[PDB]
RNA sequence: GCCCGGAUAGCUCAGUCGGUAGAGCAGGGGAUUGAAAAUCCCCGUGUCCUUGGUUCGAUUCCGAGUCCGGGCACCA
RNA sequence: GGGAACCUGGGGAACUGAAACAUCUCAGUACCCAGAGGAGAGGAAAGAGAAAUCGACUCCCUGAGUAGCGGCGAGCGAAAGG
RNA sequence: GCUCUCUGCGAACUCGUAAGAGGAGGUAUAGGGAGCGACGCUUGCCCGGUGCCGGAAGGUCAAGGGGAGGGGUGCAAGCCCC
RNA sequence: CUGGCGCCGGUGAAAUCCACCCUGGCGCGGCUGGGGGCCUAACCCUCGGAUGGGGGGACAGCGCUUGGCGGGCAGUUUGACU
RNA sequence: UAGAAGGGGGCCUGACUGCGAGGCCUGCAAGCCGAGCAGGGGCGAAAGCCGGGCCUAGUGAACCGGUGGUCCCGUGUGGAAG
């Protein structure tokens, strides 16, 4: 309706399933998609995100102090390597190949925060907010969102996973809008 | 084309329906055989003429059966006919139901609208229901003398 | 060749054009020649009485029109003037 | 100059809506045969055009490059 | 039905020119036909075109061989405004 | 006189813009076109190329249907275009 | 749901359920298209002179438009040196 | 033409941009040579040399279009079409 109907997701347990569907289109000419690292987002989810620092054996006061539930060093690179089931994500920031044991046993990890003083501040904002939802190769979107906790406030969808319109060539219209989850899902004008 | 049809069809029947047809169909058939008209406003109105005009002129029986009804409702005769307790002498007609009726206060009433399947025979207090459609019920209070 | 209510038929002319477009290169023109565009006919039969008309058909409906008027005439063996006339 | 299909064994051509590279023929080894064919057997050999990128991986999927073959329109 | 031309409409060439020729030119000319009359035609804005603008139409002088049109050849050629 | 061939009848074919006419007040033992040319004995081989006849597949194909997608404008709905 | 949990242990990737969607198919609906039959009423042909009866029949015919065939006919071009 | 225009090697890209005194040849219009100035470059310590090739053949007015580019024009104004 009109804008958005957040009060329409009106059964089940806490409805934090709720999501941005909307349509797309492939990419015009030579392109692609690539979700904005921590999208903004002018909410907090109210989450204890596990956020991992990609830290060593120093950093073990303060990158659990900083909005990580905990945080591992280098006496796990190739000790949690003898299992595959041993082994968020950050990464060591620069050239240095972390991918000698993230290279191998495929899940989701790539850029993140930077901070060469300490893993914790009363700065570390945006590391707990949002995340990511790029390309599905069948058709991306499929974004997240909060829960049945907010009245225009659940309208973050909007100038954020709506406003993701910023990285695409052109030979299409990226619409075709449809939000929710786990119950149903309506759709309205973007 | 658009065409006010006479004589009912099939998808296309009750007459005074206006129904878009095949120009040719129209040219054709319909009109020339007289079964249907242009929609020209000069045909379409006069046919509205023949739509108020008489959708109210039938509605007419229907204004004074109603202004009628709210009195032989209330309303009851009472026939003096000569009887003897159960069997009357001379059963009584409609004819004598409405005689004795328009003759005793000035209405009005069908010696065959009444609605009657029997001229009785057998005094009593008899309620009936005039004719047609909705029904106004005037009761007969049959005494001797 | 007639007309009727309408009117009768111009006579245009020709191009034989054997060319690119204006929208790659030019585009020159092989011939003219007089061409002759008869106007459409076609013919009518209408309930006057026993009535026909040659209408330029693209007007077979004002036949009709023409027809919707009850003149108050009896025969006459064509009724057409007043008709095809008193019409407009 | 635009629109189509292509490049795979020596040759002629296949093919999964990503998992092995396969037919027919030529060719060689054998049987049979008056002669010569036709039959009958076993193979032999691959950067799947060149580049990237997609994916855990690609004949294949997409970008781009070169050669090849088909179709249509121009030509001062 | 007739009438020297003149006029309006309906039809409508070629020779020539382009130093050949087909577009183009000659030319809407010659001619044919219908009709009008002392004239015929046109005529009171669904106009013009840049002017806080003009104010039916027709004729002459300009505008102007300008604007343009054109195998951008030969050659053709306005309108507003005054 | 022989052969090939078209023609089922509102025939084919010819004339005419048309109406219509001829064909024919005929109907395949009839009409039209072509070539050879009484009669006798005969009239070989070649469908590569051309023509004609035959092929409800494919190839190519103009309007038109179709609209992926793009462009010009506006604040917009839209209006327009490829 | 009203009896499967869900990780399992592994697998590139994990199962309940909700989604939006890629591939292909099926089933009712919108809007456009093709091919087959039947009919009559336009149109056409006929019928001792029919406000009709037969036959043909949305085809034919004819208008506008598309592309093709096209010396049947027309306009032309087919250089110079020597 | 070896007192290199020939053979080899190292760095390069002047097979530049703006121009152009003065001439050669010559019916026209074409063709040819060209010192020097400016800009920003190459090679050499330097003087210097460098606007293609030892030199003369290897080419085609205009018109009509195609691709780019840009200070220009763009029909009352802005933008577009051109
Ligand atoms: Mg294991
Ligand atoms: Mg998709
Ligand atoms: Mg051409
Ligand atoms: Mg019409
Ligand atoms: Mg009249
Ligand atoms: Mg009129
Ligand atoms: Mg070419
Ligand atoms: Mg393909
Ligand atoms: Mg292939
Ligand atoms: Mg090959
Ligand atoms: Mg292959
Ligand atoms: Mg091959
Ligand atoms: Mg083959
Ligand atoms: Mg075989
Ligand atoms: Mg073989
Ligand atoms: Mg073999
Ligand atoms: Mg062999
Ligand atoms: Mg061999
Ligand atoms: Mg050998
Ligand atoms: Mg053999
Ligand atoms: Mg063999
Ligand atoms: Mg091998
Ligand atoms: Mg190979
Ligand atoms: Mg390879
Ligand atoms: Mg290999
Ligand atoms: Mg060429
Ligand atoms: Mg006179
Ligand atoms: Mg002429
Ligand atoms: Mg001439
Ligand atoms: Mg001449
Ligand atoms: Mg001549
Ligand atoms: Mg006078
Ligand atoms: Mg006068
Ligand atoms: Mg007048
Ligand atoms: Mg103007
Ligand atoms: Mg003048
Ligand atoms: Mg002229
Ligand atoms: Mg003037
Ligand atoms: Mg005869
Ligand atoms: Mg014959
Ligand atoms: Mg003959
Ligand atoms: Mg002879
Ligand atoms: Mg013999
Ligand atoms: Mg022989
Ligand atoms: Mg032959
Ligand atoms: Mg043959
Ligand atoms: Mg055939
Ligand atoms: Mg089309
Ligand atoms: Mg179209
Ligand atoms: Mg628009
Ligand atoms: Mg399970
Ligand atoms: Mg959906
Ligand atoms: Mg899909
Ligand atoms: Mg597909
Ligand atoms: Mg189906
Ligand atoms: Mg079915
Ligand atoms: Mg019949
Ligand atoms: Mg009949
Ligand atoms: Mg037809
Ligand atoms: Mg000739
Ligand atoms: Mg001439
Ligand atoms: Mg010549
Ligand atoms: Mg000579
Ligand atoms: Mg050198
Ligand atoms: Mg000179
Ligand atoms: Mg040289
Ligand atoms: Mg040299
Ligand atoms: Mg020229
Ligand atoms: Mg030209
Ligand atoms: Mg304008
Ligand atoms: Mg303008």
């Amino acid at each position: 309706k009109v804008y958005t109907i957040d009060e329409a997701a009106r059964t089940a347990k806490f409805d934090e399933t709720v999501e941005v569907h909307a349509k797309l289109g492939i990419d015009p000419r030579r392109s692609d998609q690539n979700v904005r690292g921590t999208v903004s987002l002018p909410h907090g989810l109210g989450k204890q995100v596990r956020v991992l620092a990609i830290a060593k054996g120093e950093k073990i006061k303060e990158a659990e102090e900083a909005g990580a539930d905990y945080v591992g060093g280098e006496e796990i690179i190739q000790k949690i390597l003898d299992g595959w089931m041993d082994f968020v994500m950050g990464a060591v920031g620069s050239k240095l190949g972390r991918i000698l044991g993230p290279r191998g046993l495929n899940p989701k990890a790539g850029t993140v925060g930077f901070n060469i003083g300490e893993i914790i501040r009363e700065i570390k904002a945006g590391r707990i907010e949002f995340r990511n939802d790029k390309t599905g190769a069948i058709h991306a979107p499929v974004g997240k969102a909060s829960f049945p906790p907010e009245k225009l406030a659940d309208n973050i969808r909007a100038f954020i996973r709506a406003l993701e319109a910023h990285k695409p060539e052109g030979a299409k219209g990226t619409f075709l809008r449809s939000v929710y989850v786990t119950t149903t899902m309506g759709p309205s004008v973007r | 084309m658009k065409v006010i049809l006479l004589e009912p069809l099939e998808n296309l029947g009750d007459v005074g329906q206006v129904v878009d047809v095949k120009p040719g169909y129209a040219r054709n058939y319909l009109l020339p055989r007289g079964l249907a008209v242009l929609a020209t406003e000069s045909n379409l109105k006069a046919l509205e003429a023949r739509i108020r005009a008489q959708a109210k002129r039938l509605a007419e029986r229907k204004a004074e059966a109603e202004r009628l009804k709210e009195i032989l409702e209330n309303l009851t005769l009472t026939i003096p006919v000569r009887a003897g307790e159960t069997k009357i002498y001379g059963s009584v007609t409609a004819k004598d139901i409405a005689e004795a009726l328009s003759r005793q206060h000035g209405v009005t009433i069908d010696p065959k609208r009444l609605a009657l399947e029997k001229p009785i025979k057998e005094l009593g207090e008899y309620v009936l229901t005039y004719k047609p459609h909705p029904e106004v019920p005037i009761q007969l209070k049959v005494s001797v003398v | 060749s007639g007309k009727r209510p309408i009117v009768a038929n111009s006579i245009q002319r020709r191009g034989k054009a054997k060319r690119e477009g204006g929208v790659g290169k030019k585009t020159t023109g092989i011939s003219k020649r007089r061409q002759y565009p008869n106007l459409q006919k076609v013919r009518v039969r209408v309930a006057g009485q026993e009535i026909t008309f040659r209408v330029a058909a693209s007007h077979i409906p004002k036949v009709y029109e023409l027809v919707e008027r009850a003149k108050g005439l009896k025969l006459e063996g064509l009724s057409p003037k007043e008709i095809k006339k008193e019409l407009l």
